[PDB]
This record gives C-alpha cells, structure tokens and sequence, in this order.
C-alpha cells in the first residue's frame, strides 16, 4: 500500500515476491477454483499443497540470468503465495493442477 | 504436492 | 498470512519488467501470463519510450471470493538509449512471458 | 506497431 508512490526502478524483485502471484479465487459447479498468472515458471517446479484445511500454498522457483546492464529487475526468482480458503479440504481430495500460458489453474472439489 | 499436469 | 490487495493495487503494479542491455541489445521481459497474442500492442513511442499494453476477458462463473488479476493492462518504460527509429524489434510471447529485443544505435 | 510472434 502506498509503495505507489515508488517509481518503476525502485520496486524490486523483493517487491513482487511479497505480492506475487496475483490471484482470483470462485466457486462453480461444486469446485474451489484458483486461477493465479505465474508467468514463466517450469511445471516441475511448482509446488502447491493444501496445508491443514484451510491454506493452499503456492511455491515456485525459477532461476533468471540476465547478463549485461542492469536497469529494471521487477521479476521474482521466487514466489510463496498463502490464501485461506472459505472450504475445508477433505485430506484425501483429488485436487487437480493445470499450467498454462502461464497461467496455473487449481480445482478443489467442495461438491 | 498437487499434480500440475 | 493472507492479506489480499485490491484488483485494482494489482493493476497499477502489473507486470513486473525486467530491462537490461546486452550486446547491442534493449532486452525487456514481463511476466504477462493469460493474455491472447492477438490483443497485446507493445510498441516504442518517440524513441524513448517502451508502451505495453493488453486487454483480456476474464470469464470465470459463479461466487467471486478473491479477484486480483487485471483485465487491462499498461505500462511505459523509461528507455535509457533512445533506441534507433528504425529497426527491426523482435516480439515473442511464450509461457505467459513476453519478450521484446530492442536494438541499439 | 512491434508484431509479437
């Protein structure tokens, strides 16, 4: 909040690994959906886990190497994203995960 | 860890 | 913990630019993921400055709870060399991210 | 302007 102010150079990759991924969470046919943009990331290294009922934890790694002049670094290297979900999650749910376009989409099942 | 399929 | 920022906080912080020179290069990459190829307008304006912009239908049925990622999205980039007028600029779209090589003279 | 391919 109020880091809007900031001009574009002084948010860092430390910045957006705070607020990042952006995501929207809904329900629809009985599924918990939640659609995040995590752009440019291996599918083998996306980590998401439901941890106790009520949080799906969103991690993922990717290495970025960017030789010559620095200007703008904005991108994050890393991301751990915890949303509490408005549905307990049976432990042995089937929970189904799609990446792409850079897009990771999560069904839950809730009914 | 869910399955990113 | 789970503070969720506004939509429109998102929206004036999206995407996050990673800019950077080398040989001979402008090299900009920005995580832009679920947008179609066709309605990204990415252009340099007046020599020195990078415009990015994208528009998206976000279609999602049912009971809202979060909504964080923008529908429109724009941002100009301070260009440090005043990128020639005239060349050839390249533009790839893959895995959400976008890139764009701007050449230098 | 710049073709995103």
């Amino acid at each position: 909040g109020k880091e809007l102010q900031k001009r574009s150079e002084e948010l860092s990759r430390g910045f957006y690994e705070l607020v990042y991924p952006p995501v929207d969470m809904y329900e629809e046919g009985g599924y918990l959906v939640v659609v995040a943009d995590l752009a440019g990331f291996n599918k083998e290294k996306i980590k998401a886990r439901v941890s106790g009922q009520n949080e799906l934890i969103i991690e993922a790694e990717r290495e970025i190497t960017e030789p010559g002049v620095k200007y703008l670094t904005q991108r994050p290297k890393y991301v751990r994203k915890v949303i509490r979900l408005p549905y307990n999650v049976a432990k042995d749910a089937e929970i189904s995960g799609k990446y792409e376009n850079g897009v990771l989409t999560i069904r839950i099942p809730i009914a | 860890v869910i399955k990113i399929e």
